[PDB]
């Protein structure tokens, strides 16, 4: 019963395919018989160019539910990274991506991940995910800046 | 006489005396400490009835002690775990599972004092203790005296 939200991403993806942010990479799995998964995407997020992200290829997974866009996608940096907002499982914290928070239809793919990339060098430090990340980041901004371009220059391309 | 489960299911500090001189060794005894929410449980609901008054004090600290010397000494223990589900329900770092945070940190806040105090506390987890502590939280700020008494013990550490 996910008609609706297959119904939506075939858009989205073409929609994607026709026009989207340098750099970015947003693409549904296969399903075993080669067909296309809408549900599951494969993404990558470009650090930002001028911070300490600069040249790193972030790849997450965007998973839909089969209520979506009622429901947010669930997004999840693979492998986990080191960031106050994003847990150690690897999902990412958003205003957007919560549906009790600023979820609408309105939201878009690419404004998604736009919206990540902008929390990589800018995160809510008022509401981390995760301890360690948090922790360095009050104490010692310089070692945190140093940690985060260790693991941008680890993702490079 | 009482039991640990008893104990564990309904938290009184009379219960915990109950438990009788060796109360420290049969609760860490009975606990899992091969898990680490079960560990977070154990240590939440025995510093739940702590109260400064001699007896129940001791009988409080000597628990924790043997519960968490338990745990922490087990080399696959994951010290890192143990602190983020505290926290968590402790109320201070969100999660993406539903959690019923505890409404008293008091007791929760006078067991952490003495517990970063022992050999068996891994000093790396200090700091990140510290970074949640002195977060802005109501919880915290309704127990200043046991907040303030815990910081001024991490600065120590």
């Amino acid at each position: 019963m996910s008609g609706i939200a297959l119904s939506r991403l075939a858009q989205e993806r073409k929609a994607w395919r026709k026009d989207h942010p340098f750099g970015f990479v947003a693409v549904p799995t296969k399903n075993p018989d080669g067909t296309m998964n809408l549900m599951n995407w494969e993404c990558a997020i470009p650090g930002k160019k001028g911070t300490p992200w600069e040249g790193g290829l972030f790849k997450l997974r965007m998973l839909f539910k089969d209520d979506y866009p009622s429901s947010p996608p669930k997004c999840k940096f693979e492998p986990p990274l080191f960031h106050p907002n994003v847990y150690p499982s690897g999902t990412v914290c958003l205003s957007i991506l919560e549906e009790d928070k600023d979820w609408r239809p309105a939201i878009t793919i690419k404004q998604i991940l736009l919206g990540i990339q902008e929390l990589l060098n800018e995160p809510n430090i008022q509401s981390p995910a995760q301890a360690e990340a948090y922790t360095i980041y009050c104490q010692n901004r310089v070692e945190y800046e140093k940690r985060v371009r260790a693991q941008a220059k680890k993702f490079a391309p | 006489p009482a039991d640990v489960s008893t104990f564990l299911a309904f938290p009184s500090p009379e219960k915990l005396l109950r438990l009788g001189p060796k109360s420290s060794v049969l609760i860490a005894q009975q606990t899992d400490t091969s898990d680490p929410e079960k560990v977070v449980s154990a240590f939440l609901k025995v510093s739940s009835v702590f109260k400064d008054e001699a007896t129940v004090r001791m009988a409080v600290q000597d628990a924790v002690d043997a519960l968490m010397q338990k745990a922490f000494n087990s080399s696959s223990f994951n010290s890192n775990t143990f602190l983020t589900r505290l926290l968590v329900h402790m109320g201070l770092l969100k999660s993406e599972d539903k959690v019923k945070a505890i409404a008293n940190l008091y007791g929760p806040l006078m067991a952490l004092n003495h517990m970063v105090q022992q050999d068996y506390f891994p000093k790396a987890l200090a700091p990140l203790l510290l970074a949640f502590v002195t977060k802005p939280n109501s919880a915290l700020e309704s127990c200043s005296f046991a907040r303030h008494s815990l910081l001024q013990t991490l600065y120590k550490v």
